[PDB]
RNA sequence: GUAGAGCACUGAUAGGGCUAGGGGGCCCACCAGCCUACCAAACCCUGUCAAACUCCGAAGGGUCCCAGGUGGAGCCUGGG
RNA sequence: GGUCGCCUCCUAAAAGGUAACGGAGGCGCCCAAAGGUCCCCUCAGGCGGGACGGAAAUCCGCCGGAGAGCGCAAGGGUAG
RNA sequence: UCCCCCGUGCCCAUAGCGGCGUGGAACCACCCGUUCCCAUUCCGAACACGGAAGUGAAACGCGCCAGCGCCGAUGGUACUGGGCGGGCGACCGCCUGGGAGAGUAGGUCGGUGCGGGGGA
């Protein structure tokens, strides 16, 4: 999993999600990255899920980079309880993701091989995705 | 100075062990030390005195090599 | 301001060897003493008994001045400190009182220690000063024996307008410092 | 970063400045002593009487007492009575003190 | 090596329209000039993929004046990851600071140990006159084991060129692979 | 107040009428209070003390 | 002082360099060798997240002056 | 079951104000010095030195704009 | 009336840090002493007086450059007051005034106001 080992407050507000991403819009370490196309709350259990996927795809090899880190606490009321009497309890953590953000990028492996281990990676993901190539544009910022 | 708390340092002599009348301005009218600067196993050369050895190791104890070599 | 033979030794002997050494241009930039802070940080009369100043009277007989106390910065469980207890003493020696103290330590007191073997030379500051310490208190016979009690010592810095540790040594060595190395 | 010297200035300076009444700054070097009356609104000097321009010499304190009395004449003739005393980063005593007692007896008002 | 590209002018007409017109907005400037320009997205793409911020761009104008240029910053529209505005730094003699590529060569020991090469920088900041703007800078990475790293100072640096960034900055390194063997006790704690 | 912090009316001397009241501690300084206080009654400054509240 | 944005502060943070400590070596076990595809503080680089973080900062909103504004405007004292 | 008055921050959408069994914390005292004033001093911290004496007892050196302190919670403030 | 120092504001780091040089003629600083007034939880360190041998080494004044700090546009984008639109929904987009923060090109080792002194 991926808890932030420590934190300033425990329960976090919910928040909107208006518009286009803030940063993380260019490859930076790998040579191929995975790109978000629609807003989301990606979960500690998904990030992990997608990661493990590729690692088991090119077993012994590559270097997986992971650009979004689940810091926000997903909160939720128990079952058979009604509205109010406290705010929900924490179960799991998430990372806010807008469209354009890179989430994974792998470095150093056969072009075919990265193009799969990032393809499979997307299916573990709750959203639409596009794989991308490191770029003159990317090295241009 | 802020008087009324300080030991009045008159002129005074520190008459030492061997020579050296370390004439000074002392807080006592006459104090007496027995060891001085000039004489010291450090100030003046390495200085011999007693310090020559203790258990001389080893051939330097002499008369070694009694057989044929 | 007083006829002391070390004041005169610094001038009529120590001043020149330094100008011939590090080849100074101007006269003030030549290395020169400033103070001798003597810290008798006892830490043993905190909420402990009176008698603290029973050294700060012999401390006066050494240094000619009256020592003024130092208090507890902050409370510590492991030392028994509450923010305010007195732990030690400190006298700052400026002007001729400073000199005449060294004109007794450097050539009478330093040899009055048993198993004495010069001075530690690594202990120079970095911007031109030097310090160490001492344990035995009747190391100057101004403090005579039948003023007998528990023996305690002092931390001693000496402060100079030396600009590096290098030239600094040359001063303190030239004014009679036996160096162990 | 600051020296205790310049802090003491501001400090002693700041207060007096808040009461609006005129300002008799007292500058003092090991050689001479100077002073000048200032309106601090417009930021201008009313009258300046110094030990150096007066070409006086003969003991520093007693030198000043005149330079103080000198300042009062050169200002009364101008219309100033009300003026509060700035004592710089110096303890009011002796030299600065003199300048005041001089200005005081010359008819000046603080 | 050194590329030419057609260009034109922007008076004030709407960027939004030029963009949907397929012509990219832009600007060029130095220390004496500032000029609103516009290029052509297709054509710009052609060149910039080859060029980037590394090689030289010759801006051909309607008045027929040519211009020596470096792209300074490219703005990308986030949702799309597509061009929306470039800065064109026209060069005088003065040794402008700029980024030149690096060529990693000689397979490291770690890469024959099944490791990987983490080349952090693909470029490098330099002060260097236009009269000799280099390309491939030599980097000998053959002899780095896994975990080992080569820094900045240790570099060829073709004479007449100044290492215009940190000495102990880190250009490239070599790290362990990805074992599924890892995945085992990765789980444990 | 509480119990270690007692309430008290500042007494008097130069007319023996009380004219003030405040607070103090008897576990800290366990004596009788001390302040100069002009009075509307004697029209003079006077040294004062205490009694319970 | 918000949206944005940012990391200067309070914290989070993934990779890298550096690097106290800690752990596995192991030389050896008296002190000491300083060697580590292991952990890891403080720091530097790339790269990021925050209602109770802000080096910055909109549109906007408030309000006073001036002008337009004759309206089932406005203002005061009262009865329902 | 929890709550009930007062204080701090956030929610609160850049004046004020603003709800919820919304997220977080404090008060029911204390001080004849911790008050008045006139005077003087400047921190936390980090690196080097320092007999006991250490991570930190007191000491010396450069280093530092406020990250310390300001009785107690938090915020604003604060070395001119 | 230009120049130089001393005092003192105004501006709020483009002014600062660090660096190289530098000026004692006059001012200013260190400085000489500790009798006197004044002072140190110890010390003439500071503050204080009495002077004037030395010195501009320190501090300070003035010059020099961009290593840091700092100021930093134009173009464009974010967001947005007003007005509209297509989506089954998630959300996107259009006209209209407004328009950042980052970042680029660059700027900066200050500018000043009255008083005093001192040479053009
Ligand atoms: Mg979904
Ligand atoms: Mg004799
Ligand atoms: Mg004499
Ligand atoms: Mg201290
Ligand atoms: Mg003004
Ligand atoms: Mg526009
Ligand atoms: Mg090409
Ligand atoms: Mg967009
Ligand atoms: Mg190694
Ligand atoms: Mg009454
Ligand atoms: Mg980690
Ligand atoms: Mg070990
Ligand atoms: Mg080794
Ligand atoms: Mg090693
Ligand atoms: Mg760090
Ligand atoms: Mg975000
Ligand atoms: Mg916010
Ligand atoms: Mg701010
Ligand atoms: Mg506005
Ligand atoms: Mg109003
Ligand atoms: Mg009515
Ligand atoms: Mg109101
Ligand atoms: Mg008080
Ligand atoms: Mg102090
Ligand atoms: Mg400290
Ligand atoms: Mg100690
Ligand atoms: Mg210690
Ligand atoms: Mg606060
Ligand atoms: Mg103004
Ligand atoms: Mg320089
Ligand atoms: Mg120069
Ligand atoms: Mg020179
Ligand atoms: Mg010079
Ligand atoms: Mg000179
Ligand atoms: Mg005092
Ligand atoms: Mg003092
Ligand atoms: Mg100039
Ligand atoms: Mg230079
Ligand atoms: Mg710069
Ligand atoms: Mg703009
Ligand atoms: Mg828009
Ligand atoms: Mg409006
Ligand atoms: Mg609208
Ligand atoms: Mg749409
Ligand atoms: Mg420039
Ligand atoms: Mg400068
Ligand atoms: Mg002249
Ligand atoms: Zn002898
Ligand atoms: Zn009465």
């Amino acid at each position: 999993m991926l808890m932030p080992r420590r934190m300033k407050y425990r329960k976090q507000q919910r928040g909107r999600l208006k518009g286009a991403t803030k940063g993380g819009d260019y490859v930076a370490f790998g040579d191929f990255g995975l790109v978000a196309l629609e807003p989301a709350w990606i979960t500690a259990q998904q990030i992990e899920a997608a990661r493990v996927a590729m690692v088991r795809h090119f077993r012994r090899g590559g270097k997986i980079f992971i650009r979004i880190f689940p810091d926000k606490p997903y909160t939720k009321k128990p079952l058979e309880v009604r509205m109010g009497k406290g705010k929900g309890n924490v179960e799991g953590y998430v990372a806010v993701v807008k469209p354009g953000r890179v989430m994974f990028e792998v470095a150093g492996v056969t072009e075919e091989q990265a193009m799969e281990a990032l393809r499979i990676a997307g299916h573990k993901l709750p959203i639409k995705t596009k794989i991308v190539r490191r770029d003159a544009y990317d090295e241009a910022q | 100075m802020k008087e009324g708390i300080h030991p009045k340092l008159v002129p005074a002599r520190i008459i030492c062990g061997c020579g050296n009348v370390i004439e000074t301005y002392s807080t006592k009218p006459e104090i007496y030390v027995e060891v001085c600067s000039k004489c010291h196993p450090f100030y003046t050369g390495q200085q011999r005195f007693v310090d020559t050895e203790g258990r001389v190791e080893r051939f330097q104890r002499r008369y070694g090599d009694s057989y044929r070599k | 301001p007083l006829d002391l033979a070390l004041k005169r030794k610094y001038y009529e002997e120590v001043r020149p060897e330094l100008i011939r050494r590090f080849g100074y241009q101007n006269v003030w930039e030549v290395p020169r003493l400033e103070k001798v802070v003597i810290n008798q940080g006892l830490g043993e009369a905190k909420e402990d008994a009176r008698i603290l100043e029973k050294a700060a009277q012999e401390l006066a007989l050494i240094t000619g001045q009256k020592p003024a106390v130092t208090r507890a910065k902050k409370s510590i469980s492991n030392f028994k400190l509450r923010k305010g207890m007195p732990i030690g003493l400190r006298v700052t020696l400026r002007r001729d009182r400073m000199w005449i103290f060294l004109e007794k330590l450097l050539n009478v007191a330093l040899p009055r220690i048993r198993d004495f073997r010069g001075l530690n030379p690594n202990s120079f500051d970095g911007r031109g000063n030097y310090n160490l310490g001492l344990r035995e208190q009747l190391i100057f016979p101004e403090i005579t024996y039948d003023m007998v009690d528990a023996l305690r010592g002092m931390d001693i810095a000496v402060v100079t307008t030396a600009e590096t540790d290098e030239e600094a040594r040359a001063l303190l060595e030239l004014l009679g410092f036996p160096f162990r190395k | 970063r600051l020296t205790a010297y310049e802090r003491r200035k501001f400090r002693v300076r700041n207060r007096i400045k808040r009461t609006g009444r005129l300002r008799l700054s007292v500058f003092r070097s090991l050689k001479h002593i100077y002073a000048q009356i200032i309106d601090d609104e417009k930021g201008v000097t009313l009258v300046s009487a110094s030990s150096l321009a007066l070409k006086l010499k003969g003991n520093k304190t007693e030198v000043a007492r005149q330079v103080g009395r000198a300042l009062a004449e050169k200002a009364l003739a101008l219309g100033i009575k009300q003026v509060a005393f700035d004592r710089g980063p110096y303890k009011y005593h002796g030299r600065v003190k003199a300048l005041a007692e001089g200005a005081r007896e010359g008819g000046l008002e603080f | 090596m050194e590329y030419r590209l057609k260009a034109y002018y922007r008076e004030g007409e709407k960027p939004s329209a030029l963009r949907r017109a397929g012509k990219l907005p832009g600007v060029m400037y130095n220390r004496h000039l500032n000029r609103k320009v516009y290029v052509d997205l297709v054509e710009f793409d052609k060149v910039f993929r080859q060029a980037s911020i590394h090689h030289v761009i010759v801006l051909e104008l309607p008045d027929g004046q040519s211009l020596p240029t470096l792209v300074r910053q490219v703005n990308l529209d986030k949702r799309r990851r597509r061009p929306e505005h470039v800065d064109f730094f026209v060069l005088s003699d003065e040794p402008v600071e700029m980024y030149v590529p690096l060529r990693f060569v000689g397979t490291p020991a770690g890469v024959r140990a099944g490791g990987v090469l983490q080349e952090i920088h693909r470029d490098i900041l330099v002060k260097v006159s236009p009269r000799n703007i280099p390309e491939f800078i030599e980097v000998d990475v053959s002899g780095l084991e896994i975990g080992d790293s080569l820094h900045a100072s240790d570099l060829k640096l073709p004479p007449g060129v100044e290492l215009a960034v940190s000495p102990e900055e880190t250009i490239a390194a070599v790290v362990p692979p990805e074992d599924v063997e890892k995945l085992a006790e990765e789980a444990a704690a | 107040a509480s119990e270690v912090r007692i309430k008290l009316l500042l007494e008097c001397t130069e007319c023996k009428r009380r004219n003030y009241a405040t607070e103090k501690n008897k576990r800290n300084t366990p004596n009788k209070l001390e302040l100069r206080k002009y009075c509307p009654w004697c029209r003079k400054h006077t040294v004062h003390r205490e009694v319970k509240i």
